[PDB]
RNA sequence: AUUGUUGAUUUUGUGGGUGGUGGUGCAUGUGAUGCCCGUUCUGGCGCGCGCUACACUGA
């Protein structure tokens, strides 16, 4: 079955791509980029370092393509830097190229929902907690936090309970985006990790722990 | 149990003329790293300072180091010999005019 | 906010937001 | 590093062995047996090498 | 005695990374 | 004076109140120096009222107050260099307290606290403490530095040094503490002291100028009440708690042996084995560093890849020569 | 002395290794003798330097930073002693005034009714006017 | 009782190079990579940006996706196994060009800047660091077997092949040896691109996987297998 | 005081409220509507030969 925010009983593995840098801008509305639009972001007065929606695209490609998502045990959420929360249907097959992805998100941010002829991507109302399962472990990815084995962590976790991870899609920043929601922060490797790698690691561990294969 | 060597320990790194010089390198070729100091100039400075060129840069004692600095800063005082220490665009425009003239003939 | 700032200053945040390690340049040399 | 040279031929290095990362203060050939070489280091282990 | 040893240690003293999703510098 | 010179009434009143903030502080310390045992109640009404006023000024004129605070710390140091303890007065003890009220003590670096904390620690280590007045002055200082570190809980070695000699001072040596250097062997308590009556542990500041056994005991109880607080808040967290407390166990052990009825050392003592029992004293491991990754170097390349003029001049001559030669042939 | 690698915990270590490590912790005793006069017999090499760890919490910010060096890799070849030897309390205060970096004075949001105790909130209990 | 190492300062592990054959490592070969340029300036051909040109060439535009090799490189080079210096990557373009990737390279994250790099590489035959002290991407000579380690295990990622646990597979494998996986960066095709080099073919998941996911799934087993963390 | 002669319209010091000729949709214009957040000029090679290096069999 396709896991959805309405269902709260089934054990699942939620990923929240916090601090996602997805914004539309019109000179026509277009998804902002660190390289395609440099002068424009200067005019908006922001840093061009944190103008990277490609980070959020790569995370979705690895998350949606993982074997666990094929098994229907994963659903993704995106918390934009502006505070816009987006729910991603597990069944969606987002565009592989980035330019087609940028065209898809800009449709999303204005139309507030993408429908197919279930909304494949739907903008929802914050806070995240209302949508997350009733019984769930919340963690964040921190370089400073102690390193743990993801296989052991999920195994010692309960069976009726689910796991949320707030992966930071920013290029650089303090790991306090999800601090008030979360109860603990855990490190995943001694070396600093990219957002795409981190969710792929945490994806691979769940598959070994739950024998998704 | 108490043995203190007079000359001193081997210096892995040294600071000469506001430059870091590795001890492992020989004196001449370690001093070459200083800007404005070439192979022959460093060899001559070592010869004037009376330092055995077979030593490593770390092996140098103190007084040899001040001596080297003094020779380098005042080369004349220690008798270091002095010898040791639009139109093209116009031609191009003429060429272009000539090339245009040849294209005219052909 | 005031509580958070006090904790940050407790851990070395120096307001001119530098750090305590910054003050330790040239201190012992001179 | 313990280095073995041919006597009177400083250039060529017959054998170079890295006994340990700590200093090697004593390196002595075995008197009865030519093949084996002894090395004692600040690692506090006196390894017995063979060429 | 401080001045004498202050002189000696001058020569002893020696005066004087992408991570995560950092992108290579623009130009 | 504040009301008559608010900032709005005229230009320049911010500076006038800024200087008045400094002048008010010098008045608060000045009054404390003056003798006031006759009218302690009246003095207590004015002194705290002025401090309450000074707090309001600091919210707007901390920069003017900070400069006066740092100048006074220089003045106390300068007077200490020539007169030693004779320079110190009750005003300094009051001064160090006001700074805690008006400034954030729990900072790793602060303009006013850090000079104050260095200056205070100098007294706890340099001053001789060869009289009951001098020990009582130090007993107040331990309380101030303890309140400075009421949240930070940083380690002050001078407090350890101060506690050792004061505890040994009142037992004079027993011939078992030769590593502790005393500055007066004639302050020992007599064996007839009851140590069961209810003696006030509070040290009033006006009594210091007057400064026998009862005063000695009251000062002693205050010092030990600070010792009990330091153990339970600061030292227990430090990895070297066992090493820090070991000399103090012997001193408190002497008090119990010499005065069986006396209970305060036993309560501090019984607490101490309880801490040492629970705490795990394992070897430390500090050089465990995270592995360093292989380097990362960015690639050099051209954004629009293409597969001085004297060279260009020569290049054009070659083509013009070739055309001429073909034309001539 | 600065660190015993046998006491470090590894996430991959097996449950038996965890049990073996726990027993090792319970049985440890500091062998350093403070009364022995022979420096070759004090068993200091088998002990550990807890005391330098505590100095990382010293109230003075710069002394704490120096103490933290033992927690950092030993990259420096040596330290110039002459730059640390002749310091006094006076020099520390003078150095504090002649600080290269100037900071803003902060204030305490917590409020105390009375500075001294009587003979709501008291800043110095145990001291009276 | 064992004495400690003389110097405990952490040192970056050696950067693996094709010259060194002894050390155990992870080789990942992105076979059937689609990397080719064309004058318009020279541009790395794309399936979407340039559709007419690939029709003029007569080559199918299904198999004109360099973005797959971009995605596979980011996940490989950002993996912890690379950070431990235990992984080196090769790319066999469909045209027959072999590219050796230095583990130290930091390829641009956006695809637009990645394409500009490849035209430089495919023409200049090399890429140098910004500080210019090594070559980050150098075109090398075919066949690949010469560059591989002397003792090395070869395998391909085939969907039809039996599913194995990458963890069990590496653990049961010897210690002096090393492992090559021939991943197909092509979108679709027969898994016979590396048949002549490899000895067997293995599947990793019963479901179909993307190339980036297939390689990332394989390395994470190697890290847990070798305790890289 | 100040304007450009004029007459309290301004100026100065100290505090201080404001996103608003803002958009974009929703409900028969209206909504204590949801959602977010300018002005005028001045410039703009392809195909081929030969030789030298990339060190210790060397400098």
């Amino acid at each position: 079955p396709v896991l959805t925010s309405k269902d709260k009983i089934t054990k699942r593995m939620i990923v929240v791509l916090a601090m996602a840098s997805l914004e539309t801008h019109k000179i026509k509305y277009v998804l902002l980029n660190c390289d395609d639009h440099q002068g424009l972001l200067k005019k908006m007065g922001r840093d061009i370092s944190e103008a990277r929606p490609d980070i959020t695209h790569q995370c979705l490609l690895t998350l949606l393509d993982s074997p666990i998502n094929k098994a229907g045990k994963l659903q993704v959420y995106i918390q934009t830097s502006r505070g816009i929360l987006i729910e991603v249907n597990p069944t969606v097959r987002i565009p592989r190229t980035f330019k087609r992805f940028s065209g898809l998100m800009v449709q999303l941010l204005h139309k507030l929902s993408i429908r197919s002829v279930e909304k494949l991507l739907k903008v929802i109302k914050n806070p995240i907690t209302d949508h997350l399962p009733t019984k769930c472990r919340k963690v964040t990815l921190s370089f400073d936090a102690p390193v743990i084995r993801v296989q052991d962590y999920i195994e010692k976790l309960d069976d009726d309970e689910s796991i949320c991870v707030f992966v930071g899609a920013m290029a650089r920043g303090k790991d306090n985006f999800a601090d008030e929601y979360v109860d603990e922060k855990v490190g995943l490797s001694n070396y600093p990790l990219s957002a795409s790698v981190a969710c792929s690691k945490f994806c691979h561990g769940a598959e070994d722990a739950w024998n998704i294969l | 149990s108490l043995v203190v060597q007079e000359q001193g320990s081997f210096q892995h790194i040294l600071r000469l003329l506001n430059t870091n010089v590795d001890g492992n390198i020989k004196i001449v070729y370690a001093l070459t790293t200083i800007k404005g100091v070439g192979r022959r100039y460093s060899n001559l400075v070592c010869k004037k300072a009376d330092v055995d060129l077979h030593k490593r840069a770390g092996e140098l004692t103190q007084e040899e180091l001040e001596r080297i600095v003094q020779i380098m800063q005042n080369p004349t005082h220690y008798k270091i010999p002095a010898w040791f220490l639009t139109l093209a665009n116009n031609v191009e425009s003429k060429l272009r005019d000539d090339l245009e003239r040849l294209k005219k003939i052909r | 906010e005031l509580e958070q700032q006090r904790l940050d200053r407790m851990n070395g945040m120096i307001e001119l937001e530098r750090g305590v390690e910054d003050l330790d340049d040239g201190f012992w040399e001179n | 590093l313990v280095s073995v040279y041919d006597s009177y031929n400083p250039r060529t290095i017959l054998l170079s062995i890295n006994a340990s990362t700590h200093p090697t203060h004593v390196t002595k050939f075995h008197t009865q047996d030519n093949k084996i070489l002894a090395t004692a280091s600040d690692d506090r282990v006196t390894r017995l090498w063979d060429i | 005695d401080k001045k004498a040893r202050r002189r000696t240690l001058r020569f002893y003293t020696s005066k004087i990374r992408f991570k995560g999703d950092d992108d290579i510098p623009y130009k | 004076i504040i009301k008559a010179y608010q900032p709005k009434l005229a230009e320049g009143n911010k500076e006038k109140l800024g200087k008045f903030t400094a002048v008010l502080l010098r008045h608060i310390i000045f009054l404390s120096n003056q003798n006031y045992l006759k009218n302690v109640q009246s003095f207590k009404r004015t002194q705290n009222a002025l401090i309450s006023i000074l707090k309001s000024l600091s919210e707007k004129y901390n920069r003017e107050l900070s400069e006066e605070c740092r100048d006074y710390i220089n003045e106390m140091q300068a007077r200490y260099k020539k007169n030693h303890f004779d320079a110190l007065s009750n005003g300094d003890l009051v001064f160090f307290s006001i700074i805690g009220i008006l400034f954030s003590t729990s900072d790793q670096y602060h303009l006013v606290i850090t000079p104050a904390l260095i200056l205070m620690s100098q007294f706890l280590e340099q001053i001789k403490f060869n009289s009951l007045k001098r020990i009582a002055f130090g007993a107040v200082l331990v309380r101030i530095v303890s309140q400075y570190q009421r949240i930070s809980k940083r380690y002050i070695p001078e407090v350890v040094y101060f506690f050792q000699k004061i505890l040994l001072t009142f037992i004079v040596k027993p011939l078992d503490f030769e590593n502790i250097r005393l500055d007066s062997y004639e302050l020992g308590l007599p064996l007839d002291v009851d140590f069961t009556k209810k003696r006030s542990t509070i040290i009033p500041l006006h009594t210091l100028s007057t400064m026998p056994v009862d005063q000695c005991v009251s000062v002693l109880l205050n010092v030990m009440e600070s010792l009990d607080a330091t153990i339970s808040t600061v030292w227990k967290s430090l990895p070297a708690f066992n090493e820090i407390i070991l000399p103090i166990q012997q001193l408190l052990s002497a008090y119990t042996s010499k005065y069986s009825d006396f209970e305060k050392p036993r309560n501090i003592l019984n607490k101490v084995e309880k801490l040492t029992k629970f705490t795990e004293h394992i070897p430390l491991a500090l050089q465990n560093h995270k592995p360093v990754s292989i380097p990362t170097h960015a690639p050099k390349y051209e954004e629009n890849f293409n597969p001085k003029m004297k060279a260009q001049l020569k290049k054009e001559r070659k083509f013009t020569m070739k055309e001429i030669r073909k034309d001539a042939k | 002395m600065l660190h015993n690698p046998a006491f470090i915990s590894n996430p991959f270590q097996t449950p038996d290794q965890v049990a073996n490590l726990k027993t090792l912790k319970e049985n440890y005793v500091d062998p350093f003798d403070v009364h022995e006069s022979d420096p070759e017999l004090t068993h200091a090499l088998d002990s550990s330097l807890w005391e330098l760890a505590s100095l990382m919490e010293h109230y003075h910010p710069n002394v704490a930073t120096l103490a933290k060096i033992f927690a950092q890799p030993f990259k420096k070849l040596s330290y110039n002693m002459e730059d640390f030897l002749d310091w006094n309390y006076d020099s520390l205060l003078n150095a504090e005034s002649s600080r290269k970096l100037k900071t803003l004075p902060t204030l305490e949001f917590e409020a105390f009714t009375n500075v001294f105790d009587n003979e709501g909130n008291v800043y110095l209990p145990g001291v009276a006017w």
